């Protein structure tokens, strides 16, 4: 079914499930597999995206981009994007890339003003933590948790190498996994190769900040590949150095919490698109790059 | 001048096919005939599957380009005939 | 797992009219009118073109983009595209392109670089036959454009500059090849629908060229008025007139259909390994640094 | 390089072939996947038609010559095997 | 009734080892001790040598001699052979080649065109490799030979010196090619059993140029003490040192079976048609005049 | 079966049908269809033939041709022979062409004693005529037969020139076919393109004389293409030329009796096989060779 998502300032992600799209009476229209069928708006469609179980004709793309619309395919939920073309100034009259790259390009090229870029980055790191509150486990308001934010509001200000940004990022991502593990009455240690639940479920959810890091930079055109925090010589640095300022924040509770009450993959997976899609997480990111680039 | 033929026909007249074009290339299975032979030695054969008659669904490979086919056949961009 | 078959090593080209691209039975596939199934070969595939009248699902969909197969639409011009997102690029190759792109001098050396390897593709893959490797008339045209592309005084002078040499390449052939056609996308005759029908095989090796290794398309060497789509004809300009021309016009005068023209185009592309000859030619240009 | 690749194995393992030789050439006709590939190419393919396993009667040919052949398959002579 | 396929469009050519030569279904093929047939293209076959444990019946060798596919004993050394006669054979030929023939000047005439065609022989047939087109000691050797034919005295005076060509050729590819085995019927080294092998294919395409064209063996242009058998090896060392020995060296080396022999040198004959060239060279000496 | 015809002195064709030769205790030994295995002579065989469905193998061969005999094949009656090797001074030590071979392109080369050849050769057709009876059909020696054979020989003896040399053999052959058709009440024209069983068996039988024309020739070792009375450029020569001795003396009887009474082929064929065996033709056509060329 189809299901809309706000990227900056209007509902313009249209999520099609399961659904053959194709050209009905001259425009765009859509046959859900119960047998109706839907059109499309056009001046509120910007992307326009496809999940499981679709198919879309010729004519249908051929006057999507003829007016100035850009489909893109997912997996299902929709933020796990897999195939798409690329956002540029506009796709039919004038093919260049957005300003967004610009000023991405210019921050990156200049060094006192990516390691400002990078202790920015980690602000809202802190920010988001502290924004986005959960009605389960920890709070965000206790002593622990703005012990370690005044801790690290110091440590990142005080800091001027990378390699104490990443120092300060493992002291980060222990505290908090002892802190989480504390408050659920655990004793735990973070590892990929560990078969229990909470590793699984912290790396599935890792991947899916993977996957709305990679539609959100998508959807503002940058590509997978101008890491800030982590080597340059890393595939996929910038999906990485833009999802562990999403996964400190929200899918390490989210993940440590489907790990308590130990619920299917499926529906955790569901519980992640569902709170994804209410409090706007893409917006949020989006916002984020929209401010580290204007300066 | 190394040429392959692959025949889609069906009995009686596949073996018929079989008994005219095995005289001039050599057997490799499946109803394929790879094999040296001459050009307008090609002449007289496709002459003689001319007159082998209705039914016969012949092709044959020169390299990977179809010099010659014979029979109601349908071919695309890869060359396959469907799979099954 | 196996190293998911490497990307200068596939070899299957398609443009797809009047078919349902699916997949069954754990193997992509299309299907006509009759009932009757094809193959297709998802990890030696590079591209599938989807004419008129034509639709791709999601899971063959996904399952040729796991591989990396570009699937892109037919309706020179604007052509729609979809390029695999979901593995994970080598960071390297386009990182020291985009050094090299948002620098203007050095996304012209990179755009001088690019059509001049025209002329690498146009001697490295020999077997024509007609005009074969001059009529005394194609290797003045690719000097001129050597002079017109070296000139190089920015990137809307030479904004359709293919399209004239598109129009003149598909005069000038003819004159040896008897039909008196020109450059349109409906004309009736065999010539122009088989000229329409073979660039967009340039057009898919060029995106699967440029899906693994290097740039993503919308950081283009060449835009203007009509020049609309980006980097896709700027890498697909090496193999439209250097190889589908002299097969187009040996397959438009000798008189077969569609079919065996497209067993003409894999086996010349895929004889001299051209997508690997692509890969490792625009490796060139993604790490000259 | 021109490939053309003849199994003569036995279902269901000939089906296993046609999966693996299917994903990298087309369909011709009648267990026969006519294509090109490099040497790295068919590198990778025998690679993994030793990931196979046993059973697999696949012999190659480059234009004429044999290039490999994988399983106990007796091709007699100098280029053809019939039975009868 | 069709033309019956003139001799020098021929192509299939085979040395019969363990095996018995029949006819199944008006297909003349040979079965092994597990029947695996292997039906022999009649139209296009050239000869059937056959080794020892071999044999071949009436029905078949009139359905081959119908198209004239010349059957032969293998066990250099006497070879017996059944040329087909009830075909009846252009006059012309053979009545020039008798009146030159019995005329003995014109007998040494005869005899030093067909022995001095070796060069052309070599000249002409090309794709090889190793030593190739010339070692800086098979060039001389071919030299020497064409002075001692040039020399051409007697009959007699050359009536074993191939036979010391054979030697001393088969030990002279043999230094780069290393081993030191000789001129030997009963080793059992893969070298001379591939030199073994080799010369009855030299025999074949002799004898199947003998059998249409010209002139049936028993009137020949090489006879004494040691040359014993007629023509047919006259005819035969055009292609005996020219072709068979470096294809033999190859295979001798790198070291696969017989099988894979048969097929390079079936491979030379039909790239060059060689069936056809010593045709219309055979031909230059029976319709000199 | 194993059949014995004579050519000069001795019974040495052996014609062997419906067996496979094989090497029994190390000698060329022929198993039959019926199970019997005979073995060979090897003083007594200098021609040894295989007729319809007889196989032979390598090494017998190879003791047929180490001890100095030669192996032809042939159709059934042991006389249409097809496929042969060639006769030399010995088929081991010495290679060597035989002087009949010798003395038959002496005798061409020198062209006044060709013409003599020549009369000579329609003299033992004559003679050939007079010498061979049946007990059916023209007696040999009634009056226009004897009136025809002396008009014939005057005509030899006067003439010099081919072209009336071949005048003088179609006006012997038409008067003969007048005799014979006056002999059994018929109007008789012989042509190739008649479809009645009148001049399709004299074609079976010209090819039975050509059948038994080339099997002389092979035996005594001269080659089909070496012609007299026809043209240069005429192929199969002498087999016409030898057998026009026999189209006349024997072929035309048998075979305007056997298309009088309207046997079938086989029959036919067999009874002239009979005639071929029983009355020993070949004998005296190489005794005719051997006349022709010591002279």
């Amino acid at each position: 079914m189809q299901k809309q998502i706000l990227t900056s300032q209007k509902r313009n992600m249209y999520i099609l499930s399961r659904c053959k799209v194709l050209v009905k009476n001259g425009q765009v229209c859509h046959l859900h597999e119960d047998g109706n069928v839907y059109t499309v708006p056009y001046a509120n469609t910007v992307f326009i995206g496809l999940a499981e179980g679709t198919s879309i004709t010729n004519e249908a793309m051929s006057m999507l981009a003829a007016n100035g619309v850009i489909v893109f395919w997912t997996k299902g939920g929709g933020y796990d994007m897999f195939a798409a073309d690329i956002i540029c100034h506009l796709p039919q009259a004038d093919y260049r890339p957005t300003k967004y790259m610009q000023n991405w390009v210019r921050l990156w090229l200049d060094e006192e003003k990516k390691l400002s870029a990078a202790k920015e980055i980690l602000k809202m790191r802190v920010d988001s933590l502290s924004t986005h509150v959960h009605d389960f486990g920890v709070d965000v308001e206790n002593k622990r948790v703005s012990s370690i934010v005044n801790k690290f509001d110091k440590g990142v200000t005080q800091a001027t190498s990378f390699e104490s940004l990443l120092g300060h990022e493992g002291t980060f991502v222990k505290s908090l996994y002892k802190e989480y593990a504390l408050e659920y009455e655990i004793e735990f240690k973070r590892d990929h190769k560990s078969a229990d639940n909470y590793n699984k479920f912290l790396t599935l959810g890792n991947y899916y900040a993977y996957g709305i890091a990679r539609s959100s930079l998508w959807a503002l055109g940058i590509d997978n590949s101008f890491p800030l925090l982590h080597g340059s010589t890393r595939r996929g640095g910038l999906v990485f150095d833009v999802a562990d300022i999403i996964k400190t924040s929200i899918i390490l509770p989210l993940a440590f919490h489907a790990a308590d009450q130990g619920m299917s993959n499926t529906e955790f997976k569901r519980s992640c698109v569902a709170y994804f899609d209410k409090n706007d997480i893409l917006a949020y990111l989006i916002n984020n790059i929209k401010r580290l680039c204007m300066e | 001048m190394f040429i392959r033929i692959k025949c889609f026909s069906k009995q009686p007249i596949a073996k018929k096919v079989s008994r005219e074009v095995s005289a001039y290339l050599e057997y490799t299975g499946n109803n394929t005939w790879e094999g040296h032979i001459s050009g307008q030695g090609v002449s007289n054969l496709q002459t003689k599957l001319i007159n082998v008659g209705k039914g016969v669904k012949v092709v044959c490979n020169y390299q990977d380009k179809v010099l010659f086919a014979i029979g109601n056949v349908a071919m695309s961009d890869t060359g396959s005939v469907p799979k099954y």
